[PDB]
């Protein structure tokens, strides 16, 4: 906050939403809570600017859970595969992904 | 799935219905048969120009209305807290909040139609 | 009348819910091995379609972190028959 | 209302001239003045109470 | 005295409306709290389990919490179920 | 003579009870007998899986009992 | 088989809605002195039948100043709303069964005035934009208080599901608990549709058809099912929200039964309502709700949710 | 095929998008908006957010329905416009749908693409996750969280409704 | 034959419009007031299938009961244009039928034929409500005898 | 009893109008079904209902012919087919057929 | 160029109203048939409102000239279809004063008479209309029904149901049929048992108050000088009636009263007619 | 980033292209004001169903109040646009050039 009163009077207005990690309804966990607590408690108090190039190879952990970035490259990567020897006819799906 | 099927068949019903009605019953168009219906005599001539209604300053009130109608629809699942005394102080919030901003609204003139 | 049936009803739901944690232990001891049993078959599969690339490393965690995540999703039904991914996804979001 | 007739006789059989008061006529001409800030439905009341028929006011 | 039962009475002839929302509104804040049953509400809601009540591990001096879920000691609820 | 009213409302009766008798039997019929199972929650929807994958006929209704495990 | 439900939902519906007509004209006529129809066929069970053939058969008017697109939408978008907004109805079972059934409820039943709206405005004319604009007003004030009487009685029934109103009204009826609210609501659903006191969208008298005056034929006839199949549907919709009747878990019969007579006994009110009393004037209307009944609904609303807290009968979610 | 189903529903929301964008007759634009409003639920209705999906509907019905009732009142003309007759929206309505027929298939075609961020086409059916939600939706729970934990929002939000009221007659007093 | 199909289909669309043919509410003078009386519920209209529709754009007969006059003829002549096909139009009363009382002033139109292509003639000053009565149903035996698919399938 | 006072009023109707087949025929074609009492048959065929204890006007009625100079005068019917001398006795002209 | 005003108010614009003009017939239900009315309307309230008429004008006056005065007769008859034997008395008393020629004891009586029975006809035409017209239907069948009684009075005793042509000058055309007066005293007791019944479906019903009470008011000296007569002068307080003012024929030995209203505006006018339903009772 | 993330963001774009670039009629500019909280709110709605920010999802709706809120107060903006100079259309309010 610019003039923060949250911390001053000690009253919570905003903070309970800030995060995704935070205590949410009925213990609901989020889809990243196991990432977004390393990386709180890894950047915590140790510094904004002391904190892109040290809890980096984690934070990116966490990025990649929201949006599965280079995991659903690897997804596109395979299935494109699929599309290029399936047309050649070398492989065939074992009965597991028939039924 | 089923939603969409719903959806579906009730629109494709409705189509023929309009389509047989428009199509099957032999028309005859003479342009006055066309012309618009003013009780008997013909139009002025208009009835895209601004009709001023009254009632606007209520019209965007019900905008408001309805924004907070919104809000207090999750009471069926927030009565399922595990903290009634802070649900219900703000539950009541919203309705005296209401009342409040009709009560304004109602004693300000406001409801009263424009003459 | 209301306020007494109201509170059976919640006894019923207590029930209702007691039954179900009871046997939530081995509905957890199932959805582990399947989405085990989903995940190798996919990797297992893996080295067949990654045998003729020319960079590609089986098995490998998409995250730098060791711990193990909640599988996505699109990678459990990734391969599987179109329909069956088509219940997956939106079963439940279209069940009615 | 007050109907009333103004006959005005010749002498011979038949009339010269017969005007009719129609309670109805003068009636509508107020028709204005009642429906003052009053909305279009309200004139249609205003039309039932008044008890027009325009036989009478037409003549 | 006189001026309010009056205002009261000239209300409840001009309108009978607003004065019976404003009544039944009125109630509505004010006896949440004089209810000896909103203790127990929350009760209720606390009592019924969304969640799995996950086990937790043994290590001596715990006598509170039971190890089995049949055990006498541990949180009863059978004043909800006379309830 | 009110009585002619009721033929009117007669067949509208029957009317109204056409879906409600369709819907319920189509229900018993294609669901195995049984009620359609109903899925507001996903542990419901969880469960319907379930038997699904163990019916084998792939038909969530059709419920094995202890005959189906030793 | 689904497809099988889905008309086994919609042509006995239509029936229904095509029967109205004739047992309002023979209920109006009854409380009249008069007889009703009577000659086509037997007890004048053929009028409907009679007056659906010379409509669809009938000349359908094309107005030239009417903008066409807009025209032939107004009429599909009537009746598609209509039927579609049957189908979370539960019916012994529901044909379509949604956590959020009333909502679903709301939101056809908002998408329906777009129906008059578009028809009003595609007519180009004076007595068009008049009863579409008094269209706006009559339904401006009534989604307000719609919401929050839905949303009072539902309180105390758990959910949103129309399901679960059968398990609630198991032991007594709804109304026994909320009767302010249950006038209050059937006042609006007779509003909502246009119908009694509430129908100055039409207004023959005033407007000599209002936004049907340039609609001929089936589309016309198509405006008759819509306006028609939301009275059934409204009144059912009362009925199961305010006097549920018993479910007996093996036969569905029971409930349909006594459900179907609900539906006809509100119905009849309806037609009840419409010969008795004379017809509103849209300012009063406005008036009526939003400075005596809407000041209601929110002390109203506040008695129902501070009731289930304070006697500890919050009902369940699942 | 309904397997990208939400790739369609996801469309036909612009393709209204853009026929309202492209300032029609605004009663037209009305129901520009409302179609995209329409589709927009079915997106997030598929995503699992029913109630969500409900009340973008059902307010923005009733926010729509105002809307129309003001362009008759005293912002329409004698002689509307419509999509096809003045060529100024008529150029708009056809720079629209090909400006997405253009990119939609430039995204399915390469399934990489770079345009401000990079996207993977494949399927939005992708993300989803294997998750079990119990006996209560979370869509709807953490709405009704709203009253629980969310007191300043309710605060802030509700007073700022009635200075809604405020202004909107303040502005309209007309001395 | 075709002759066959086209007859049944040919009494199926008449009895449709026979039974449910809608009088305007178009009354004029003397002559509509008692046809009100039909309407009232000694002979109750209705129950014959009619109904009382205002809105030329729904209705099929026209009632002309009572004096037409020379400034309403172009209102009338609208009015009738509006009506969709089938439309047709009943003189009722004398002074529709070519002036009735009245048949030599200066401001009536002699007959309201010469106006609209004019349909059965119920004559009465006024015809009674059960006079006209028979001229309603007496035009249903006229919709009952058309042919339309007849000259059609013959055409 | 008088429900099924009522009931077997309806009864000895359907009886009445020699069975269900005239039973049917009165209420396809006359659209009445209340006996009388044959006051008389016209030459023409018209059968002359009356009944004295009745709403002043349904007291009087004619079943008419089903066959008048030629034409078919089944279910298509008209109110000028009753001859002169019963129209006086019909309209309440006169209380003597 | 030019600098903004130096008080910060711009000259106010040119007017740019667009009042819609709509013409409430000559077709619509209210609009009875041959009502032209062309009224300046900005939304939903009406400004001015110029009532074009003369869809319905007949040359009677015009006709008369060339008639004798007994074939004028039907033209009164025909002038006010609603007051038939009232339209022929005024004619009747008119020739009778310039013939310097009194009717018979009897005919004077059976003019009052029947003259009193027609302002049934007429008060429950305006009433039941007038509830048509509101949007309430049920109202206008019911007495339809006994008002179509009276008619067979009518034609009991000259022919026709409507037109009479019955009250001549110097008398009426004929004596009553035998029994007739019995068949009035038959009506006239059921009647009281439906006016009633109509108060009991009105007069105390909210909704048609409101469109009633209060509505269209007209004061007591503006009512007098615009030339209205009848119930615009006794609804608005008025205490002015031909019948006793200056009573003609024999109305002078009938005792009856005449309502009189307070506030004036629509709402008074419909009791004032509805009480002169039951009053003309006692004349009858 | 999947494809529903994306024709959501785009969809925001072309309303921006609407909003700004203007036309005769600030009605229907006002009207792309409104919709241009479409693609934001199913924006928003879209990503905390998929990340399970159970907190979160009271944002929308939260968003979506305030959102006709601006149309609310743009509505009567127009009023007396039209209570002044008649018409709608954004040319005759110029006085302010000065
Ligand atoms: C958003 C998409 C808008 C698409 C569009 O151009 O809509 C025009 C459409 C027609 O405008 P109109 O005011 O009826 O004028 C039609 C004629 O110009 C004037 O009337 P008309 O009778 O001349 O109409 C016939 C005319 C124009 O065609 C039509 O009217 C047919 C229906 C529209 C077809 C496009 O036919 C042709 O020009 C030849 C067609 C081959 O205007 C709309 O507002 C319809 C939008 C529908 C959107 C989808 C709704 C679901
Ligand atoms: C000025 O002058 C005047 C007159 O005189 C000239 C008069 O006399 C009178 C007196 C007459 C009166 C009747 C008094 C009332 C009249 C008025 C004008 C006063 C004003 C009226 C009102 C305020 C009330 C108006 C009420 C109305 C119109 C009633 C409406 C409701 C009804 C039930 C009646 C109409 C019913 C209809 C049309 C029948 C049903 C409709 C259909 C379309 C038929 C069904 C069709 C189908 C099912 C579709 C086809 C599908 C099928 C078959 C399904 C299978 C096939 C598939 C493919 C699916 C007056 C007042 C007057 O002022
Ligand atoms: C559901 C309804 C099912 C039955 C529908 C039957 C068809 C009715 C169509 C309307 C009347 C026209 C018709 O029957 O044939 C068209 C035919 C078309 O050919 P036509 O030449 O007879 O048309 C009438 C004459 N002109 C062309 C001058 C207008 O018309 C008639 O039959 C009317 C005579
Ligand atoms: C889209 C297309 C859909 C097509 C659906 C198929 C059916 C459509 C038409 C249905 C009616 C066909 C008409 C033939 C029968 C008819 O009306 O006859 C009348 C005609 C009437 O002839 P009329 O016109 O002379 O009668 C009036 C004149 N008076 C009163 C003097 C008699 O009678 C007969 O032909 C005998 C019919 C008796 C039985 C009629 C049906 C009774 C049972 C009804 C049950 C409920 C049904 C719902
Ligand atoms: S025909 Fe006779 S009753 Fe009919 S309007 Fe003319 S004068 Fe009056």
């Amino acid at each position: 906050p610019f003039f923060d009163v949250q911390k001053r009077l000690g009253l919570d207005l905003d903070r309970w939403m800030t995060i995704q990690s935070a205590e949410q309804p009925h213990k609901i966990p989020g889809r990243c809570h196991a990432f977004e607590k390393e990386w709180i408690e890894c950047a915590h108090g140790i510094g904004g600017i002391r904190a892109e190039k040290e809890c980096k190879i984690e934070f990116d952990d966490f990025v990649e859970c929201l949006l599965r970035q280079k995991t659903m490259k690897r997804l596109s990567a395979i299935k494109r595969q699929r599309d290029k020897l399936i047309k050649e006819g070398k492989y065939t799906p074992p009965p597991h992904h028939l039924g | 799935m089923n939603i969409m099927l719903t959806l579906l068949t009730n629109v494709t019903l409705a189509s023929l219905l309009v389509l047989i009605a428009f199509w099957l019953p032999q028309l005859n168009a003479y342009s006055e048969k066309t012309s618009p219906y003013e009780c008997g005599f013909d139009p002025m001539g208009s009835a895209r120009l601004p009709f001023s209604m009254k009632f606007f300053l209520v019209a965007i009130t019900f905008l408001l209305f309805d924004l907070e109608i919104a809000l207090l629809l999750p009471l069926p699942w927030a009565s399922q807290t595990n903290n009634l005394k802070t649900m219900l102080t703000m539950a009541l919030f919203l309705l005296i909040l209401l009342a409040a901003s009709l009560a304004y609204e109602w004693t300000q003139k406001g409801l009263e139609w424009a003459e | 009348s209301m306020m007494k049936w109201n509170r059976e009803r919640r006894r019923l739901q207590i029930e209702d819910f007691e039954a179900r944690i009871a046997l939530m232990p081995l509905f957890q001891a199932e959805k582990d091995r399947r989405v085990l049993q989903m995940l190798r078959e996919n990797l297992e599969e893996e080295a067949i379609i990654m045998k003729d690339v020319p960079d590609w490393k089986v098995g490998e965690s998409v995250f730098h972190t060791t711990r193990w995540v909640t599988p996505m999703m699109g990678e459990l039904y990734g391969l599987r028959t179109n329909e069956e991914i088509l219940s997956a996804t939106y079963g439940f979001i279209w069940y009615t | 209302g007050e109907f009333g007739v103004y006959l005005v006789s010749d002498g011979s059989s038949r009339p010269y001239r017969c005007k009719i008061k129609a309670p109805g006529f003068a009636h509508l001409a107020g028709l204005d003045k009642m429906s003052k800030g009053h909305m279009l439905a309200d004139v249609v009341a205003i039309i039932g109470t008044q008890d027009i028929v325009f036989g009478e006011v037409d003549r | 005295a006189g001026r309010i039962a009056s205002f009261l009475k000239n209300a409840w002839a001009k309108e009978p409306v607003l004065v019976a929302s404003f009544a039944i509104g009125g109630l509505a804040i004010i006896l949440p709290s004089l209810s000896p049953y909103t203790n127990y509400a929350i009760r209720i809601n606390r009592a019924t389990p969304y969640n799995y009540p996950v086990p937790l591990r043994d290590d001596g001096n715990m006598p509170d919490v039971p190890s089995h879920p049949q055990d006498p000691q541990g949180p009863s609820l059978e004043w909800l179920k006379n309830l | 003579m009110w009585f002619e009213i009721l033929p009117g409302i007669a067949v509208m009766a029957a009317c109204l009870f056409i879906p409600g008798m369709a819907t319920a039997h189509i229900h018993k019929f294609t669901n195995g007998g049984k009620e359609k199972r109903v899925a507001h929650f996903s542990y419901q929807w969880n469960l319907m899986e379930r038997d699904r994958c163990i019916s084998g006929v792939n038909r969530y209704h059709v419920t094995k009992g202890l005959e189906n495990i030793d | 088989m689904f497809m099988i439900n889905i008309l086994s939902l919609i042509i006995p519906i239509l029936l229904a809605v095509a029967f109205l007509t004739l047992v309002e004209r023979k209920v109006l006529g009854y409380m009249q002195l008069r007889k009703g129809p009577n000659v086509v066929g037997p007890y004048g069970l053929l009028q409907p039948i009679a007056d659906a053939l010379k409509l669809v058969t009938k000349e359908p008017l094309r107005p030239g100043t009417s903008s066409i697109s807009m025209f032939i939408i107004a009429p599909i978008l009537g009746l598609s709303l209509a039927l579609t907004m049957w189908v979370p109805l539960p019916m012994p079972y529901p044909l379509i069964n949604m956590n959020l059934g009333v909502l679903f409820m709301l939101a056809m039943s908002s998408l329906a005035v777009y129906s008059i709206l578009w028809s009003g405005w595609a007519s180009n004319s004076k007595y068009a934009l008049i009863g579409a604009l008094r269209a706006v007003a009559q339904t401006i004030s009534y989604e307000v208080t719609l919401a929050i009487i839905l949303l009072s009685v539902l309180l105390m029934n758990g959910s949103y599901t129309l399901s679960t109103l059968i398990t609630t009204q198991e032991h007594i009826w709804m109304i026994f608990t909320s009767w302010p609210l249950a006038m209050m609501w059937f006042i609006s659903t007779l509003a909502e549709t246009n119908r009694a006191p509430f129908d100055l969208t039409e207004g023959e008298s005033e407007l000599v058809s209002g936004f049907n005056v340039e609609y001929a034929a089936g589309p016309f006839a198509m405006f008759f099912m819509a306006e028609y199949a939301n009275i059934i549907m409204m009144n059912a919709f009362t009925a199961i929200l305010f006097l549920g009747a018993s479910h007996d878990p093996h036969t569905p019969e029971l409930y349909t039964i006594n459900f179907v007579l609900k539906t006809l006994a509100l119905t009849i009110t309806f037609l009840w309502i419409r010969a008795s009393y004379p017809r509103f004037r849209y300012d009063q209307l406005m008036h009526l709700l939003w400075k005596s009944f809407l000041p209601l609904t929110l002390a109203l609303c506040m008695w129902h949710i501070s009731l289930p807290i304070m006697t500890a009968s919050i009902p369940p979610q699942s | 095929m309904t397997m990208y189903i939400a790739f369609i529903l996801s469309t036909i929301f612009v393709i209204g998008f853009v026929g309202f964008s492209s300032k029609p007759s605004p009663i037209y634009g009305g129901l520009g908006l409302i179609v995209s409003g329409g589709v927009g639920c079915g997106i997030v209705l598929n995503f699992g957010g029913s109630f969500l999906g409900l009340m973008v509907f059902l307010i923005y019905l009733g926010g729509m329905l105002v809307v129309f009732g003001y362009t008759t009142a005293m912002a329409t003309e004698m002689y509307p416009e419509v999509w096809v007759s003045n060529k100024t929206v008529f150029g708009a309505f056809v720079s629209g749908l090909m400006m997405e027929f253009c990119m939609v298939y430039y995204a399915l075609k390469e399934e990489e693409v770079e345009i401000i961020f990079k996207f993977n086409g494949l399927g939005d059916w992708v993300i989803y996750d294997t998750g079990d939600s119990g006996f209560f939706s979370e869509e709807a729970m953490g709405i009704a969280a709203l009253y629980s934990y969310g007191t300043w929002l309710v605060i802030v939000t509700g007073w700022s409704l009635l200075i809604g009221v405020v202004v909107i007659m303040e502005i309209t007093r007309g001395n | 034959r075709g002759e066959y199909v086209v007859a049944k289909l040919d009494d199926l669309v008449n009895w449709a419009r026979r039974s449910s043919l809608w009088p305007m509410t178009f009354g004029l003078a003397c002559c509509a007031v008692e046809m009100m009386h039909m309407a009232a519920p000694r002979y109750d209209m209705d129950r014959f299938g009619v109904v009382f529709r205002a809105s030329p754009r729904q209705s099929d007969v026209m009632i002309v009961a009572g004096t037409l006059t020379n400034k309403m003829a172009p209102a009338l002549r609208k009015v009738y244009d509006q009506m969709p096909e089938p439309r047709y139009v009943v003189s009722m009363g004398s002074c529709a039928n070519g002036g009735g009382y009245y048949h030599y002033s200066y401001s009536v139109v002699r007959g309201c034929d010469r106006i609209v292509p004019v349909d059965i003639y119920v004559p009465g000053c006024p015809p009674t409500a059960e006079a006209l009565l028979y001229g309603i149903l007496q035009l249903q035996r006229k919709i009952k005898r058309e042919k339309r698919l007849r000259i059609w399938y013959r055409r | 009893m008088e429900l099924v006072q009522v009931l077997r009023r309806g009864l000895q109707q359907v009886s009445g109008h020699g069975g269900l087949r005239g039973y049917l025929r009165v209420l396809f074609r006359a659209n009445d079904v209340r006996v009388g009492t044959l006051v008389g048959e016209d030459k023409y065929g018209n059968k002359y209902y009356e009944d004295n204890k009745q709403f002043f006007g349904r007291h009087r009625w004619v079943i008419y012919t089903t066959e008048m100079n030629g034409r078919d005068t089944f279910w298509d019917v008209d109110g000028s087919m009753v001859p002169p001398e019963w129209h006086r006795w019909l309209h309440c002209m006169t209380d003597d057929p | 160029w030019k600098p903004p005003p130096w008080n910060d108010v711009d000259p106010p614009k040119d007017t740019l109203v667009s009042n819609l003009t709509l013409n409430f017939g000559p077709q619509h239900p209210a609009a009875h048939g041959v009502l032209r009315l062309v009224m300046e309307l900005s939304g939903e309230m009406v400004r001015k409102c110029d009532p074009h008429i003369g869809l319905l004008h007949r040359g009677t006056e015009k006709l008369i000239e060339y008639k004798t005065y007994l074939q004028a007769l039907p033209y009164f008859d025909r002038l006010d279809y609603v007051s038939m034997m009232c339209n022929e008395q005024a004619y009747s008393l008119a020739v009778e004063k310039l013939l310097n020629i009194q009717p018979p004891p009897r005919a004077q009586w059976i003019r009052v008479l029947f003259g009193e029975i027609t302002r049934l006809l007429n008060h429950i035409m305006a009433v039941t209309t007038h509830a048509l017209d509101i949007g309430a239907m049920t109202p206008f069948f019911w007495m339809f029904e006994e008002r179509e009684k009276m008619f067979e009075f009518y034609e009991r005793v000259s022919g026709a149901r409507m037109h009479a042509a019955y009250i001549r000058p110097g008398g009426v055309h004929q004596d009553l049929p035998l029994g007739l007066l019995d068949d009035i005293y038959e009506f006239s007791k059921n009647f009281s048992f439906r006016i009633d019944e109509l108060e009991e479906m009105l007069t105390n019903n909210r909704i048609w108050r409101n469109r009633t009470v209060d509505i269209g008011v007209v004061t007591a000296e503006d009512a007098l000088n615009y030339g209205f007569s009848g119930v615009m002068l006794r609804g608005s307080g008025i205490q002015w009636d031909l019948r006793k003012t200056q009573p003609y024929d024999v109305y002078d030995q009938v005792e009856f009263d005449v309502p009189i209203g307070s506030r004036g505006d629509c709402y008074d006018r419909y009791l004032c007619r509805v009480e002169e339903m039951r009053q003309s009772l006692r004349i009858i | 980033m999947p494809l529903v993330y994306m024709n959501i963001i785009m969809a925001f774009a072309i309303a921006l292209a609407g909003l700004l670039m203007y036309r005769s009629h600030l009605m229907s500019s006002l009207l792309c004001l409104e919709g241009m909280m479409l693609s934001l709110f199913i924006m928003s709605t879209l990503i905390i169903l998929n990340t399970h920010f159970t907190l979160a999802n009271m944002m929308p709706i939260i968003l979506l109040v305030f959102a006709a809120c601006e149309a609310a107060l743009g509505l009567s903006l127009l009023v007396m646009v039209s209570n002044t100079y008649g018409t709608d259309y954004v040319q005759n309010l110029n006085l302010l050039q000065c």
